[PDB]
């Protein structure tokens, strides 16, 4: 018959739940969800800026100049690396390309590289410059072609292989990556038409870097239609440093080289489309657009993400266990 | 719950208490209804929010995994960098799950805590003047106007105002 | 403790109440004992057992040492893979030690926590119609049942059924 | 009066936990987490044996060492077991390149199928069965070779010929096989051995690329040699071809594995026997249902988290403050 | 704070209770002061002493970062020494910073109950011989001299010797 | 008025704060600061032993004995290096170190080396000791110098360079760590003039270890007024370990050589331009002394001796004591 008056707490239709040490499956009428697991399956700009498409191209294809990897060819810059699964224009004439990842971790280090010719053809005297080309490096238009930024240096018609000479000072703001070779015939025969007889040689130096390799000439398992195989080379001349080249014969020359402009890099091997939009956040599998601050979807990303983890569901109470009537 | 008051005590909730955390249910001769209390519900939502932008704010670095290309000559080193990125993953996916289940247990307590700090507040201003019944429930020995309940809800009450009018009765 | 029940107000366990972890004796003219509270043993037991499993679950991925040799030109890398495997070894081993001792800390605190709410409970219910003995014990001012201490241990206790006789006794 | 009391459980525990707050307190009910005993010895892991190396080394057997001839046929393994003592490894001196990379590979394996990669016949107009040596003996003749390599000599007759192989891995497995390049001490064992002018070895596949020529030299004296033997090993992948080339100081490869592909390599003293585990550690087998083992973090199968703990023992019940009786 | 008592239902702190954590303020005929209740305010003490070494011995291991030289062939490794030594720098300095919050905010926890424990004994000891005043305060509805005051600090007060007195002038007013 | 019994809790003028998960800013009677900031600007003494101070020589100046860093020639003891990020003699004459990295992190794990005489000028036959020196190596008084661990072998006025052999056998107990090189002219010309005519051989071996390199001829770019290259090495001998050089020309060969010990402690090699005093330490970083009983520092991950936890808070204050809540005064 009195009077009342209560003490109590809210409760609402929430039958969002959470977990606790003592507990699993609590009701609770206020929570937040501190972790994304959606993401959109497609690779967008970040910063404003595309990433690389390299299509039908490995890497190796494109900084080496395969001739089928034209549409790349030149310059370009980058917030990212896209490489396709399937690409197949790679190294077109067999041989290794030596010390190849730490190649890829440089390049994905990379911004931007501007192309230009390191060594016109004139560099090399005595020799032939026009017909080191390959049934096994095709371009779409002609069935023998050869790397865009390489030249396979070739006997004259008359008098044998000079020692040929190159050098190139590096006077700019931005270090120099460049490619060279050494050819390795199949064949004694194939060795003496194309460089003359004699013990042959590949010399390069800088202030800091040594080489030097001489011709290993035996008959390898055929790929491409090759027993002979190419050694590939690549360094990085940095600026103020001056290159010398000096070679016998076998001489794969650098021709065409990169100025490389260098945060975090990414190279991304997926088949996901490229889309005109826009990101934050990128994903190996794909942009996470989200204020959360944990994620499942990859460890693997460029931009600014939330932390991955393996859980699927973060979710912390804010507010008290829900116990309607 | 651990200081007893959520589903406790105080065996339910109130779906009709839609303004607050915490708060009061009064019944008089001029009608029912229920009111938050503004003040701790708003320093609850006050802690809480600390709480959870401190723990968005000290998850907030980032281990990157990389996926360099190693040779069939780097087994040993590209097992190193794998068996090292689980490794960071295994610890910060333990760190953020017990860190949930933890800070959820506490929270939980904190409400509990809350309401019941509430529930003292009053029954210390309402003394004999009211009969403290099992449920978190006060049945009053006078008769308690909508400007009595608020004095009680503004910790204003007046004990002496009421004593004598109570004493009749809680003999009577 | 924190709470202040356990080893505290309430200075001594009892090795004669063996089928619970919290309880109520009873001295009637029918006699006496010690018999468990079912529900807060039960939902104590359903917690504990809860967070021994979430913490084993949690604990339930391993880093993994490895056996590989490093030749005398891999000091550095050898190195590397020491300072990373003690490190996660270190790692492990304050994640597991800390959390013990803040877990045990916290579980004796909620058995103190749901001690000091059987004893609200009943001193609630009681009011003036028993006497706050010290050590969580009350003395009735009235003849108390069998079924009159069922009716506290399950919180219907009739207070108004006792009120007069309790008086009557009380400053007698 | 009539009394209600209200209380807690004590009993007879004498088991302690310590807290943040407080050390050495006596609870009623508690459980250990860690896991601090083992079974000193290896067993099976999922039923399966693992393979005792005995008196040799890695490199001993699958080399081929003619002392670890125990071991020559195909293996399958659980895990594998060196001991730390073997003494039969590298018989003629000279360095197995790669050897940390060829551990890993070889520890990554479960089993391996011995097989006749290049028969003798396959090099023409040498001689395939001088290429022993006192470095090398077997526990019955004092010179012989590593069973699956091939020390090729020039023939009676003045001169060494170009010789060549191809091995083509029509198979589903990569194949794990071995060659070295003699190093004569001098310019007489080179000539006795093989013929006058610079020699060469040179393999290639698909993906591969090898060429190597004598470094002719005399070296401290082991097991009284002063030559050296470099030893190489290669994977060739499941479509790929082999070919190889020389004219000279090559350790041509015989006998090659089928390999077939976590695993581990101990480092041990302890017994094999025929007993079961689901967790194997490097000291010993755990068999237990507890989450943490301070016994080691390097294992095989199924195990608790490894910390460097004596104790992790959780309170589940509550302060034990029994009566005292006297 | 959590249990209501510290910047709660009692207001503010002593400055004038020097010698421990937790107190009481007392005036009768004979005086009035501060004392602190030994007891509680060591066992806090104790409590806190042990926590504070506990986190000093957990947190006594240390990662080791080194001076290694890494070449231009070393870009991967380089870098993976780089993500290992940051990646423990980022799990140790989050478990400090987490652990600090956590706790501070625990310890103040502790402290509030201690008080609210200690005034719950009093009020549980004086039942109605004296009158709730606001703010943690009481008084007696009798005179309490100072081996009076002293008992209720020791848990020895006497509700029956006092509550004939207290009954008289609970009446008149 | 009636007599009174309140209960409450202490308050003091302390306004320290600190903070926690429900709240920032809280002042409160007694805390505790974990971690320390502060450090000392140098380097010092740490198990009563000095540090090896470089100065303007490299690590790589040092051990190969470039003539300007004679003042750090023969034995040393230390218990960590410091190498100075601006010292200028290293290499002198131009061409590569290899292995560099790791030789680095092999002489960082050295306590001591005793310098000593390995290969005598003797040991080579038919040759020219004494005219291997230059104008890139120059001493502080000689313009043109060489490295003292190395003898520049040459032919002699007869136009053969022989084959040259020694052999070091190491019966100590110490492994000994040693250098050598390979030269390389810029010229078939200077190639020519300093050694033999026809194909040049550097071969080298232990029980456990094979060396062989040829020259590598060619026109570099400039450095030191030098378009030829040095290819140096290193290696260590083992306990009972045997060394046999041989070569046909182009040789950089062992002189002296360094008797190792091994060190118990981390060590460490410190690139920095902090002082080394006569002060001792228990805990030294890269930035300098730690002299604290913290359980954290925010100073450097890098260190040698015992050394708090490295994290990149600013502040890790416990609260220790209450919240504290003083009375206003006016
Ligand atoms: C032996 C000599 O002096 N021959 C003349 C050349 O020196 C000279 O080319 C110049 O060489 C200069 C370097 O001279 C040294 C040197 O200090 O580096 C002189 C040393 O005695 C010599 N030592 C030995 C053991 O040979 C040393 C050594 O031969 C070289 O380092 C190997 O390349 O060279 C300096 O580099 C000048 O830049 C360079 O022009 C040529 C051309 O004038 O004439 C020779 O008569
Ligand atoms: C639950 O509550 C929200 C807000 O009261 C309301 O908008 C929504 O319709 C309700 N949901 C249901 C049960 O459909
Ligand atoms: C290359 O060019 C720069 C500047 O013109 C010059 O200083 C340097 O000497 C040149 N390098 C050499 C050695 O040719
Ligand atoms: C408190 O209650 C009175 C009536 O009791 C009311 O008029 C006043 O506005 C309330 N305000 C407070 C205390 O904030
Ligand atoms: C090195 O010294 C020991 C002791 O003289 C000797 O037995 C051994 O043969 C030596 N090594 C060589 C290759 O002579
Ligand atoms: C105190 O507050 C200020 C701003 O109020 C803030 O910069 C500082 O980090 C806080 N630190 C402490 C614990 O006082």
């Amino acid at each position: 018959p009195g009077d009342k008056i209560c003490i109590g707490y809210h409760a609402n239709n929430s039958t969002t739940q959470v977990d606790t040490l003592l507990e699993k499956n609590v009701t609770v009428t206020h929570s937040v969800e501190l972790l994304e697991n959606q993401k959109e399956k497609r690779f967008c700009k970040i910063m404003n800026k595309a990433p690389l498409d390299l299509k039908d191209c490995t890497i190796e294809g494109w900084i080496l100049g395969n001739p089928k990897c034209d549409l790349l060819l030149g310059d370009q810059s980058w917030s990212y690396i896209v490489e396709r699964p399937n690409a197949q224009n790679g190294i077109c004439y067999p041989g290794v390309l030596n010390e190849l990842e730490e190649l890829k971790a440089f390049i994905g280090s990379g911004e931007r590289v501007e192309r230009f010719e390191m060594f016109p053809k004139s560099t090399w005297a005595g020799v032939d410059t026009s017909r080191g080309v390959t049934n096994a490096c095709p371009s779409y238009t002609i069935d023998s072609s050869f790397y865009r930024n390489l030249v396979w240096i070739v006997k004259t018609d008359s008098a044998t292989y000079p020692v040929i000479k190159g050098t190139y000072n590096n006077t700019g703001t931005q270090p120099i990556l460049y490619f060279w070779g050494v050819h390795h015939p199949l064949d004694t025969t194939v060795q003496d038409n194309l460089y003359g007889s004699g013990d042959k040689y590949v010399r390069m130096g800088t202030e800091s870097m040594n080489f030097a390799k001489s011709p290993e000439i035996a008959a390898r398992p055929a790929v491409n239609d090759q027993r002979s195989r190419i050694d590939y080379y690549w360094s990085v001349l940095r600026p103020g440093e001056t290159l010398n080249v000096e070679s016998n014969g076998n001489l794969i020359a650098p021709w065409y080289a990169y100025k490389f402009v260098s945060k975090k890099g990414a190279v991304f091997k997926s088949d996901l489309p490229i889309e005109n939009c826009d990101a934050t956040c990128q994903t190996i599998t794909g942009v996470l657009r989200t204020n959360k601050t944990f994620q499942n979807v990859s460890p693997l990303w460029i931009g600014e993400c939330p932390k991955y983890v393996k859980s699927e569901s973060l979710r912390l109470a804010t507010g008290l266990r829900n116990v309607p009537q | 719950g651990i200081f007893g008051a959520i589903a406790g005590f105080i065996e339910g909730g109130w779906t009709g208490m839609i303004d607050g955390w915490y708060g009061y249910h009064h019944e008089n001769s001029q009608g029912s209804g229920y009111a938050a209390d503004r003040e701790s519900t708003q320093k609850a939502i006050d802690g809480i929010t600390n709480k959870v932008n401190s723990i968005i704010n000290k998850m907030n670095t980032q281990f990157e995994a990389v996926d360099h290309e190693f040779s069939n000559l780097e087994r040993r080193i590209g097992n190193l960098n794998k068996r090292m990125e689980d490794g960071f993953l295994d610890v910060w996916t333990y760190n953020a799950e017990l860190l949930v289940l933890l800070e959820n247990e506490r929270t939980l307590d904190l409400h509990d805590a809350n309401v019941k700090n509430l529930y003292e507040k009053v029954k210390s201003q309402l003394r004999d003047n009211a009969n403290d019944l099992g449920n978190g429930c006060f049945e009053f020995w006078h008769k308690c106007d909508n400007e009595c309940m608020e004095s009680v809800k503004n910790g204003t009450y007046d004990y002496p105002k009421y004593q004598k009018e109570s004493k009749l009765n809680r003999q009577g």
